[PDB]
């Protein structure tokens, strides 16, 4: 009767199961900032001519 | 990038039967770069450590 080897097929593990599809990471490169301020106006109050 | 006499001639049209240039010609500019990313593996998921 023939012989050879014997054909053995791996079993178990897991394919397609409680895909969860979560490997974004958060940052990037941009500008940094801007240095801008502003004073309150300038205020007047003068007449009469007081010298 | 400079242009080329030739190509300025053929641009507008004039050329005789059988020579390309008979219409007017259109060109475009294309430029492509071919550049590095690393791909991280952990979990079962794939994606961009770096983004």
């Amino acid at each position: 009767i023939v012989l050879r080897g014997p054909t053995l097929a791996p079993t178990l593990d897991r394919t397609a199961t409680h895909t969860v599809t979560r490997p974004r990471a958060l940052g990037s490169f941009h500008s940094t900032a801007g240095p801008a301020k502003h004073a309150a106006s300038i205020m007047a109050e003068c007449k009469d001519e007081s010298r | 990038v400079t242009m080329s006499p030739e190509s300025v001639v053929a641009a507008a049209g004039g050329g005789n039967n059988n020579s390309g240039y008979n219409e007017p010609q259109r060109f475009a500019l294309v430029v492509i770069a071919v550049n590095h990313n690393v791909i991280r593996i952990m979990n079962g998921s794939m994606g961009f450590p770096i983004l």
